């Protein structure tokens, strides 16, 4: 049987949020002039210019 | 930042005999790299100093 009060709820949620998948977008990426990228030991990845 | 390639083969050009479309720029550097081991001409080293 149907019961009133066996059926009753509160749901309970957020009231609105925004979800993002492409995180990367958020993220302004520049480079240096690669006349000047260094490697790992900070010298110009290729020297002989 | 300068590519001295521009210098070595100015130099070979003004030498006259040979030809710098034949000359790899590997050459070249090995060149810069002879050159860069002698001194300046004295005129020419206190015009810079």
């Amino acid at each position: 049987q149907f019961d009133f009060r066996a059926s009753m709820h509160m749901l309970t949620s957020n009231l609105t949020f925004t979800v993002y998948s492409d995180l990367l977008a958020f993220v302004s990426a520049d480079t240096v002039e690669p006349i000047n990228a260094v490697a790992f030991d900070n010298m110009r990845i290729m020297n002989e210019l | 930042q300068k590519k001295m390639k521009s210098i070595v083969e100015d130099f070979l050009k003004r030498l006259q005999i040979f030809d710098i479309s034949r000359v790899p720029d590997d050459q070249m550097y090995r060149l810069r790299d002879r050159l860069r081991l002698l001194p300046v001409e004295i005129r020419r080293l206190d015009i810079f100093n």
